[PDB]
């Protein structure tokens, strides 16, 4: 079934990637040497010599758990070094309201592109090395041969059979926005749950019977209670918990808190004077000391927790600029967190938490809070944004993928500082 | 010696040509020492005469032994290889002793002769083009080429060592019995059979090799344990560092501390308690290489117990991954932690030491995960699975402060081992102020320019007091206000800060840190039942 490549060419004066292959467990190495080595026959990848100096990294990740690992090919370099001229060249338009749908399901269609034959000569830049324990031994090496997940030239390629595959069902059902980010499909409708987890199911079959597996056959007529239909709720979405606190009474230290919430509050909407409330602190007075009110302070107070319940404007999303999402650990399986692009024009904040306890770590959660951080923002503007997790880099880089989900990589960095930016959410 | 051999296609970088540096004239006794290495080398086919226009050429040079028992070519591929494409870089990871499975039989094998027993890609024949001259326009210079890898190119390493695992793979997989490391020239094998076999096992290979063109004079498995290996002295069941010197003189310059340094830190694999800290807390050397400098007090200390440590030879043993994988961590001091990863009571498998890279503050909870975060990922890469840590830490005070700290960690399986120093919160501040405590309003700025600042407060009792510093910043009086405050409060006290500075700097619980101020205000902190430092902005903030 030889297809016609479609020929990829890296922005000129680029290189292909040469990023160093993280160390594994053995565990994980006995994976991804058995995956790869039955990728070898299906003919997906191949062994490759020493006049190819290029490598994207891999994981392997447990799918869902089951007897079973995937492989996770990062290839966050690769993209940078192309799709962005194939967010051009095969650009793959994003519905600007499957974020207002009722629910929004996620399928995972990835592997469609295994079957479409990739570029004979970008092939070489996706090589891949399985790492040996100890270096005992020279990585196993592949490159691959067909178009290969995670790396954004597959949705873009395989974008034309997509299209396709669903347009005699996008009929049938003109009211369900579809899109697809990577290897995922991302299924949106205003049907009542049941109707909607049929119409995907319906879907689900669609695609199956016209070749594209998808394994959202997430379980069975038994419920062992397993957790529920990537089903998103992106009309739900919304936060206001720039919650001041209504007391009985207030302390010298009560209010020395609330002027200085209310004063960084003061980038985030410049609206609020605490003159009226900081006045009634301009003395040396004792801190447990409670002391009731001053002039237009109640008023400062009633006032302030109006405008801060109005959100801001001039907050636009520029598509020219990434999305930065930052983090914070909040006690108690509690995380917050913001998406913005320039600092205090959030365009959205939230928070994340799990069920806290004996059962979850916080690294488990925070590798959480960013697979649903992420998820958000490609509903909402088709992109992943660049976590900025308050985490030491190794601990991180050395569990991420333990608890580790999506198809996909978001790109991060590690802040060492997280000012008491934790108060104010 | 390879047409077997499968060469590997070559290329020179996307808009380059090949390497084209005319050959300087030699000695005449050279032109022949060469010709003699030519012929008899163009003999065994290694290399090529070559007609006219090959436009590429590259420098020889006839270079002595120094113990002239016979000459020897070299070729300077500088200029192809600066032409050449990048390859897979090889060996850019290298094992570590401490990972080695525990085995019988290892023999190394010399495998001589094999740069030039592998062949080379047709086409990047043309740039191998090297002229020996023929004594002054005597004649269109003895022209070769190179038809095997040329000994000092850019891939030579690599499409060695490729072609290398090709060859061996048939024969390595006719014997799971016998496992084989690569290392450049190098080729130890190793085995878990009786070592008649293992030795008849070795002919075998040592055939299969001569089959390939590859030779190695190294018959009967010469070269005899300990193994010398990146600076290893390996032995049969037990390994180390090459020893090393850690010389002892009378004035020491950074090119001297450094090597020194280097040494020490180096040693620290398997010699428990190596420090380091006072002998590089002299090199935040504004890098002058040769400026002398004074080994300090403690760095003349610290350079001692080394000694004491490193004279006494400590040996590693090897992997058994039939047994546990453990890790033990002990406080030193000074930001200073050692540790050995064990399997067995007394001989350790590895040992090392962390210490927080300079950075003003830090407590001893987090110093001790990013330890053990340290050995998390040396475990992962040398055995591939995290070790069971034992720690000078009490399940109750480590999450205590996992549970605080804003910062996300992830304490793998340990254990708690009683055997000071101990890692403890030495005091916690109150989240909520402390009723009827005096509070001070603890202030201190100073005057950039001239130098000068004040610490001082005032307390709801209307208790004021100033004091006057000279050569400090706005820093340094901030924090030394909150002290103040501490000195002469009772011993519960709140404390009302205008400095996010002077705040983390406390906030974070520092245990320590060289910086007298801080060790101070920690001191009075400990000292003290309940204290509140709370924060308010500072220029409009207060009055
Ligand atoms: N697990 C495991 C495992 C690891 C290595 C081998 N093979 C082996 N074991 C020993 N003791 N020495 C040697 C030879 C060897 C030397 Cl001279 C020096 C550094 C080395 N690194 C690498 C191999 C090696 N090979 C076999 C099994």
């Amino acid at each position: 079934s030889p297809i016609e490549t479609v020929p990829v060419k890296l922005k000129p004066g680029m290189d292909g990637p040469k990023v160093k292959q993280w160390p594994l467990t053995e565990e994980k190495i006995k994976a991804l040497v058995e995956i790869c080595t039955e990728m070898e026959k299906e003919g997906k990848i191949s062994k490759i010599g020493p006049e190819n100096p290029y490598n994207t990294p891999v994981f392997a990740i447990k799918k869902k758990d089951s007897t079973k690992w995937r492989k996770l090919v990062d290839f966050r370099e690769l993209n940078k070094r192309t799709q962005d001229f194939w967010e051009v060249q095969l650009g793959i338009p994003h519905p600007a309201g499957l974020k207002k749908k009722k629910s929004v399901t996620v399928l995972d269609v990835g592997d469609a592109y295994f079957s479409v034959p990739l570029d004979e000569d970008f092939r070489k830049y996706t090589a891949f090395t399985i790492p040996s324990i100890n270096n005992e031994t020279p990585g196993i090496r592949y490159q691959y041969n067909v178009l290969p997940q995670g790396w954004k030239g597959s949705p873009a390629i395989f974008q034309s059979s997509m299209t396709k595959i669903l347009e005699p069902f996008k009929k049938q059902n003109p009211d369900i926005v579809i899109y697809q980010y990577m290897d995922d499909l991302y299924v949106g409708s205003d049907l009542e749950i049941g109707q909607h987890r049929t119409k995907i199911e319906e879907l689900r079959q669609h695609l199956l019977r016209w070749g594209l597996t998808t394994p959202d056959k997430k379980h069975q007529k038994e419920p062992p209670f397993l957790w529920m239909g990537y089903e998103l709720h992106p009309d739900k979405w919304t936060v206001q918990p720039i919650v001041l606190p209504e007391k009985d009474s207030w302390t010298v230290n009560d209010i020395q808190k609330l002027v200085g919430k209310l004063n960084w509050a003061s980038q985030i909407y410049p609206g609020i004077k605490v003159r009226q409330l900081s006045k009634l602190l301009r003395g040396t007075k004792a801190l447990t000391e409670v002391i009731p009110l001053t002039e237009e302070a109640e008023l400062e107070l009633a006032e302030n927790r109006e405008i801060l319940k109005e959100p801001v404007h001039g907050v636009y999303y520029d598509p020219s600029k990434d999305l930065i999402a930052e983090i914070q650990k909040q006690g108690q399986g509690q995380w917050t967190y913001q998406i913005y692009q320039e600092p205090f024009k959030n365009l959205k904040t939230g928070k994340y938490a799990r069920m806290r306890g004996a059962h979850t770590n916080d690294v488990k959660q925070l590798t959480e809070a960013v697979q649903k951080i992420t998820t958000e923002s490609i509903v909402i503007w088709g992109k992943t944004p660049k976590f900025k997790l308050p985490i030491q880099k190794e601990t991180w880089e050395t569990w991420w993928t333990e608890y580790w989900q999506a198809t996909w990589i978001p790109e991060w960095e590690f802040v060492n500082t997280p000012p008491l930016v934790k108060l104010w959410y | 010696p390879i047409s077997p051999i499968e060469t590997v296609p070559v290329k020179l970088k996307p808009g380059m040509d090949g390497p084209k540096v005319k050959q300087w004239p030699l000695t005449e006794e050279k032109i022949k020492a060469l010709v003699e290495i030519c012929t008899e080398m163009e003999k065994e086919g290694k290399i090529s005469k070559i007609g006219p226009e090959n436009p590429y050429n590259t420098p020889v040079f006839a270079i002595k032994k120094k113990d002239s028992t016979k000459w020897r070519k070299l070729v300077d591929f500088r200029e192809l290889n600066k032409r050449t494409q990048d390859f897979w870089e090889v060996q850019l990871g290298i094992p570590h002793p401490a990972g080695l499975k525990k085995k019988k039989s290892v023999t190394v094998l010399d495998v001589g002769d094999a740069y030039f027993s592998v062949p080379l890609d047709e086409d990047f024949r043309k740039y191998t083009a090297f002229t020996i001259p023929s004594i002054n326009n005597e004649t269109p210079g003895i022209r070769y080429q190179y038809n095997v890898l040329p000994q000092g190119w850019k891939g030579s390493p690599a499409i060695f060592q490729s072609s290398m695992t090709k060859i061996l793979e048939p024969f390595k997989k006719q014997n799971p019995d016998i496992v084989i490391y690569q290392y450049m020239d190098d080729l130890y094998v190793g085995s878990d059979l009786e070592i008649g076999q293992h030795r008849t096992k070795i002919e075998e290979l040592r055939q299969h090799l001569l089959r390939w063109g590859l030779t190695t004079p190294d018959k009967k498995h010469q070269k005899e344990p300990p193994f010398l290996w990146m600076g290893y002295e390996l032995h049969p069941d037990k390994w180390t560092v090459q020893p090393i010197v850690l010389p002892e003189k009378d004035s020491w310059t950074v090119n001297d501390i450094q090597k020194l340094v280097g040494k020490l830190n180096w040693a620290s694999q398997i010699y428990p308690g190596i420090k380091v800290r006072q002998l590089s807390k002299l090199l935040r050397g504004t890098k002058a290489l040769t400026e002398v400098i004074p080994l300090t007090e403690e760095a003349e200390l610290e350079l001692a117990e080394n000694r004491e440590i490193l004279k006494e030879p400590v040996h590693g043993v090897y992997y058994d991954p039939s047994k546990d994988l453990i890790a033990e961590i002990q406080k030193q001091g000074q930001g200073q932690w050692t540790y050995q990863i064990y399997q067995e009571p007394f001989k350790n498998l590895k040992t090392g030491k962390y210490a927080r890279m300079r950075g003003a503050h830090t407590n001893d909870v987090k110093q001790l995960t990013e330890a053990v975060q340290k050995i998390t990922t040396e475990s992962i890469v040398i055995w591939g699975k995290t070790p069971k840590f034992k720690l000078p830490i009490q399940k109750e005070t480590w999450e205590t402060w996992w549970t605080e700290y804003w910062q996300a960690t992830w304490i793998p399986e340990w254990e708690f081992v009683n055997t000071p120093p101990l890692v403890k919160l030495w005091y916690q501040l109150e989240k909520e102020p402390i009723v009827g405590a005096e509070t001070f309003y603890v202030d201190g700025a100073a005057n950039r320019e001239t130098k000068l600042g004040k610490a001082g407060y005032v307390t709801n009792k209307g208790r004021q007091k100033v004091v006057p510093l000279t050569n400090t910043t706005n820093q340094k009086t901030e924090l030394q206000a909150i002290y103040l405050a501490l000195q002469d409060s009772g011993l519960e006290v709140n404390i009302v800060t205008d400095s996010q500075y002077a705040l983390g700097i406390i906030q974070a619980q520092p245990d320590k840190s060289e910086s007298e101020l801080v060790n101070q205000i920690i001191e009075q902190l400990i000292k003290k039942e309940k204290v509140y430092l709370a924060w308010v902005p500072a220029h409009k903030g207060i009055g």
